[PDB]
Order: structure tokens, then C-alpha cells, then sequence
């Protein structure tokens, strides 16, 4: 769950990632492809390579549904109810690719800014990601 | 597991360039902190309730270094890395009653210290290779089970 | 998120269980120590061969546990209040344990009740011990 | 897979009274049921949107069978399995991108369905020789994997 400590600390960092956000949701989705190809069937109709309108398009969105999340973590449900329907419901996106997800942009976010990245930081957005996915693998019915 | 022949140098290639003593200090003391319910089978190594005493402690350190080390004297022996973990995970079920889940959890977590370590020159195409390797570990201790 | 059927099934299936619950916490404990032995270390102190006073002792407070969470759907986390803390920071409970003992729990259910454990009560009490899950083992942070 | 002879004569001694015809086709259709996410892979199948069209629905019955089938001539090579499951494995692998966790649910969803029919019949140690079984071919069909 996500205690103070933990909005803190994600917010604190995530703030610092800035207009980056954009080019570490792609760079995670491009991560995830090719790390777990059993992914890239969710979208057998993007242009899959090193980024093509697509991925940094989709990329794009993904960065800004966390943004959104991050700025409203004390009620994630409500404001991620459409996502969770689309996901959960419509696309029938298989669970377990949210833990193949999560896992990238941490991999993305720590190439990138080593320094904020600190023990307490890490297990902090090891939450976020994870109380991000349970909320978006609810709606299933 | 297989590696193609390209992956094979992307992976040797940069575990030259990575302290293994230091990477393999901080994937267990970021192991710990992030996957609490581990130091459970580390409690004689003293206190660990706060993330600066565990990533200090250190037990962990001189242990990390020891995870790493069969982690990369393993590299190489690939295509058998069944062979060289036998007793290795015999040690895991019988006498650590390990659950193999925690190995993929592992892989996982040294994969993400790596990046911080090589930084950009961890390319997505280098984290597929060392993603099917920390696979081959894991799946490889998991091999003398039930 | 429980959907109404959901609070149903499982006040059924559980209320149709009735006196038996305690039987079945047991025997759903011993088809895991031998089923998934890496998980008896959490009971050295105990004695489980089979049908033993201590596993049989343990099972009616593991069914007695879930009587009040069957009854306590709205409000899960207070139901638990100290289950949960007894769980994740002091016995520090790996999170796969559960995931064993959820389905050997329903297993016993399902030798002991295959008249009524139809395909939809099936689904209903699996959601019903995957949240029982997340909050057993939502304070590890 | 590490079958000892007595849990090899459980294992064996419970097929004979496993209907195949019935069990595959409920393991299958629970499978849709208990986990929706699962019914993309088909969705080709036909009206599946309640317990009683996914457990109705006769293709579900059939394929339900087929697996079941293999899950028996896998049982009668358990020495081998990786060998008998290899051409499956690249099947769900490349064909079908089907998460290798799916594969222990499945599993899984098979041991309830032996219960719920076999009743007493399944006392937990025989459900123990068979959770074994099950991952040997979770694992098995895990193999040929990219
Ligand atoms: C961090 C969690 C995730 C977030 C917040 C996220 C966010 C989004 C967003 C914002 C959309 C676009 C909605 C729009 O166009 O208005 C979407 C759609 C979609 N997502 Fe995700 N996603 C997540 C995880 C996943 C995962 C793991 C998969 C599977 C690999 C996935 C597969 C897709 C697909 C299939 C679509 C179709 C959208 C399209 O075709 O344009 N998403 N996601
Ligand atoms: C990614 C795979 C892993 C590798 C390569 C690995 C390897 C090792 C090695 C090299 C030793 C040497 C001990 C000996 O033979 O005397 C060891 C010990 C041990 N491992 Fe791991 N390990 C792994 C994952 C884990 C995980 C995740 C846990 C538990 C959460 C764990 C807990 C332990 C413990 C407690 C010991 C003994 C410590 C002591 O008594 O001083 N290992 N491991
Ligand atoms: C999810 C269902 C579970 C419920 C509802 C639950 C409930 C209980 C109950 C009622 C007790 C008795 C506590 C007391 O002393 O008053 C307890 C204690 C404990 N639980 Fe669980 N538990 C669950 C799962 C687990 C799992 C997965 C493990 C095993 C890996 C576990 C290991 C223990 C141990 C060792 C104790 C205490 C030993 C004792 O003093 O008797 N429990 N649990
Ligand atoms: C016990 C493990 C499994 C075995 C024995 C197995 C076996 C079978 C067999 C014999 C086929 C026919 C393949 C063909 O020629 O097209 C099949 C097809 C397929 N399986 Fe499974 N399978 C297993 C688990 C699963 C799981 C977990 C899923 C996940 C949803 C899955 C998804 C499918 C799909 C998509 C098809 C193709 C649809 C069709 O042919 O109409 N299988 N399976």
C-alpha cells in the first residue's frame, strides 16, 4: 500500500523525471517488446521498432496515465476507472504483462536518473506500479 | 536456456565492464528492501528494519558478492547451467527451503542494478539478453524441486 | 470490488459449508504441507502427519478467520485488523504461500462439495481469497 | 519428473477412474470461467460470456478433451516429459504467445476438477504426487520458449 513515505516519495521523484516522462514510457514499452515477446501480440497493428510514430505515441499516453495516477494516488480507482475497463474488459490484456511493464520502466527509470533512485525510492515505486495494475486488473468481472 | 550468438557477446561483453562485488552488494540489500518478506531467511544478519542499515550491513555486502560471483561463474557454461547449480539448489530446497519464486525475483532485481550501473549503454536489446540468462538462472535453481 | 453475485456465492457457499469450516481448514492445511513442503518451515513447532490435535487446532482458527472476513465483505481490512500486521511484518509470510493455500482451500470445498461448487461460486470464492490475499499481505509497507 | 514408486502408483491409479471426456471439457470451460482474461486465445469458439455458454459450448467440450489426451500420454512418458511436450511447447510459444504462468493455472484448475469429481478418492497425498505432475508439464511445455 502506499503510506505517506511512499506518495512522497514517489511524487518527489517523478516530478523530478519531467518532460522526460514521455520518452521513459516508450523507451519501457520498446523494453518490454523485446524482453517479453509474448507482449507484442496486444499490438499486432503498431509499427513495432526502435520507435516509429507508434511506440513514442503510445509511449506518450502510457506517461501521462501515470501522471495522472501520481498526482491522484490517495484515490487511484476513481481516476483510473476508464483504463481499468479497457483493459479489464474489452482488450482482456492478461494480468501478468503489468508485472512485465512495471518492471521496464524501473529498469527505464534507473538507467536514466541513477541518482534519485535510492533503495527507498525503488521499493516506493515498486508500490505505485503495483497498486497502479491491481487497480487497472479489477473491472474483469 | 538459448542465446543466439550475438546475445552471447552483448551479455560477456559488458559483465567486464560491471564490478560484479559491488552490483552484487547492492542487488541483495535492494532485494531486501523491496521484497521484505526475504529477510526472513537472512535474520542472523542483524538488524534490517531501516533501508540504510541493510544497504551498510555489512553481512549482505560479503554475501552479495558471493551471489554474483556463481551469477557470472555460471556465465559462460550456458547451454548447461543445470549442471552447475545441482547441488546449488539442493542447498535451496532441503536446507534453505527457498521458494523458487524469490529466484525470478532476484533476476529481476540484479537486472535493474545493472541499469543503473552501465546506464546508457544497457540498451534495450542487452536487457532481452540478460533477460533470457536471469531466466536461465532462475529456472535452473529451480530445478531440483518438487 | 466484489460484484454483488460475488457477496452472494460466498455467503452461500461458505453458509452451506457451515459446520464442516473448521474440518476444512485443516485438511486444506495438510494437502499444502505436503503438496508445497517448502511452506511446513513456518511450523516447526507444530506436528503434521495427519488429522493431528495442532493442525486441527490451527484449522479452526484459519476457518473462523474467514467466517468473519465471509461476513465482514464490505470492510475487509478492519475484519482482519491484526491478522494482517501477525502476517506481513513479524512472521514475514512469503506472498506465494497464499496463493498455495487459496487453492488447497478450495480443493477440500470442492472433494467435500462438488453438488454445489459450480463453475460461478468456483470463480466467486477464488476473488473472495485473492482479497483476503492483499490484505494479509498489505502491510509489508 | 522426480516420481518415486509410490507416488508414480497414485498418479496411475487415479487416471483409470478419470473420465476424459467429462474432465477436460470442465477444467477447460472452469479455465474461461474462473480467469476471463484467458478466453482471448480463443474467443473463435463461439458465444462465451456466462457459465453456461463457455460450459455448454460444445468446442470448448472437444478441445477440453485433445488436452486432456495429451495431459494422458504425457502421464505415460512422465521419464520424458520435455521430449514428448517439445512440439506443443513452440505451439503456445510462437503460434499462440500464451504467458507460461497460464500453463500452471490451467494445471492448476485440473488438480479442482480430479476433486470435485473424485471426491474422497483424492486424498491429499495423491493431490501432492499430482502437483508434481503439474509442473512437470507447466515446465515442460515452458520449454522451447523465445
Ligand atoms: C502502467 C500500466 C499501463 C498503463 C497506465 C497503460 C495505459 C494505457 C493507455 C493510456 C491507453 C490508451 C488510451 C487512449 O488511447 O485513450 C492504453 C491502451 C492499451 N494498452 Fe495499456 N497501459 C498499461 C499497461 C498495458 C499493458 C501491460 C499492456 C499489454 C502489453 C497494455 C496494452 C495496451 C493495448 C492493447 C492498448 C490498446 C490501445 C490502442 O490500440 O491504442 N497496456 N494503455
Ligand atoms: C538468483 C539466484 C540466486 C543465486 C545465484 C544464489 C546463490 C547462492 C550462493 C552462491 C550461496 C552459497 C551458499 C553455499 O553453497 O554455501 C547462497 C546462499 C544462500 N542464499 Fe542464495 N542465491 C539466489 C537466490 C536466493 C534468494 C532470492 C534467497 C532468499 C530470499 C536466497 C537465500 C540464501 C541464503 C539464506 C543463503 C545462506 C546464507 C548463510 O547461511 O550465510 N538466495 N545463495
Ligand atoms: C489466508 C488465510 C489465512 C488466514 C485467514 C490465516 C489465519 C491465521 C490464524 C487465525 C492464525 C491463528 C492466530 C492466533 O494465534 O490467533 C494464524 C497464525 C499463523 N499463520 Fe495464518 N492465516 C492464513 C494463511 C497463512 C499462511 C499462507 C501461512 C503459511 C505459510 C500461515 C502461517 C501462520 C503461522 C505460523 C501462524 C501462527 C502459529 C501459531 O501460533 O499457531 N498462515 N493464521
Ligand atoms: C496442459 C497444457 C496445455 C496443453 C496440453 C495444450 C494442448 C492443446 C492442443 C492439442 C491444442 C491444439 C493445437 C493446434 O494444433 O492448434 C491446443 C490449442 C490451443 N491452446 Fe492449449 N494446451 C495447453 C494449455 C493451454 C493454455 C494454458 C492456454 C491458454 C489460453 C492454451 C491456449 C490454446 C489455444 C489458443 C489454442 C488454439 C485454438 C484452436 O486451435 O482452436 N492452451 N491446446
Amino acid at each position: 500500500v502506499l503510506s505517506a513515505a511512499d506518495k512522497a516519495n514517489v511524487k518527489a521523484a517523478w516530478g523530478k523525471v519531467g518532460g522526460q516522462a514521455g520518452a521513459h514510457g516508450a523507451e519501457a514499452l520498446e523494453r518490454m517488446f523485446l524482453g517479453f515477446p509474448t507482449t507484442k501480440t496486444y499490438f499486432p497493428h503498431f509499427n513495432l521498432s526502435h520507435g516509429s510514430d507508434q511506440v513514442k505515441a503510445h509511449g506518450q499516453k502510457v506517461a501521462d496515465a501515470l501522471t495522472k495516477a501520481v498526482g491522484h494516488l490517495d484515490d487511484l480507482p476513481g481516476a483510473l476507472s476508464a483504463l481499468s475497463d479497457l483493459h479489464a474488459h474489452k482488450l482482456r490484456v492478461d494480468p501478468v504483462n503489468f508485472k512485465l511493464l512495471s518492471h521496464c520502466l524501473l529498469v527505464t527509470l534507473a538507467a536514466h536518473h541513477p541518482d534519485d533512485f535510492n533503495p527507498s525510492v525503488h521499493a516506493s515505486l515498486d508500490k505505485f506500479l503495483a497498486n497502479v495494475s491491481t487497480v487497472l486488473t479489477s473491472k474483469y468481472r | 536456456v538459448h542465446l543466439s550468438a550475438e546475445e552471447k557477446e552483448a551479455v560477456l561483453g559488458l559483465w567486464g565492464k560491471v564490478n560484479v562485488d559491488e552490483v552484487g552488494g547492492e542487488a541483495l540489500g535492494r532485494l531486501l528492501v523491496v521484497y521484505p518478506w526475504t529477510q526472513r531467511f537472512f535474520e542472523s544478519f542483524g538488524d534490517l528494519s531501516n533501508a540504510d542499515a541493510v544497504m551498510g550491513n555489512p553481512k549482505v555486502k560479503a554475501h552479495g558478492k558471493k551471489v554474483l560471483q556463481s551469477f557470472s561463474d555460471g556465465l559462460k557454461h550456458l547451454d548447461n547451467l543445470k549442471g552447475t547449480f545441482a547441488k546449488l539448489s539442493e542447498l535451496h530446497c532441503d536446507q534453505l527451503h527457498v521458494d523458487p519464486e524469490n529466484f525470478r525475483l532476484l533476476g529481476n532485481v540484479i537486472v535493474v542494478v545493472l541499469a543503473r550501473r552501465l546506464g546508457h549503454d544497457f540498451n534495450p536489446d542487452v536487457q532481452a539478453a540478460f533477460q533470457k540468462v536471469v531466466a536461465g538462472v532462475a529456472n535452473a535453481l529451480a530445478h531440483k524441486y518438487h
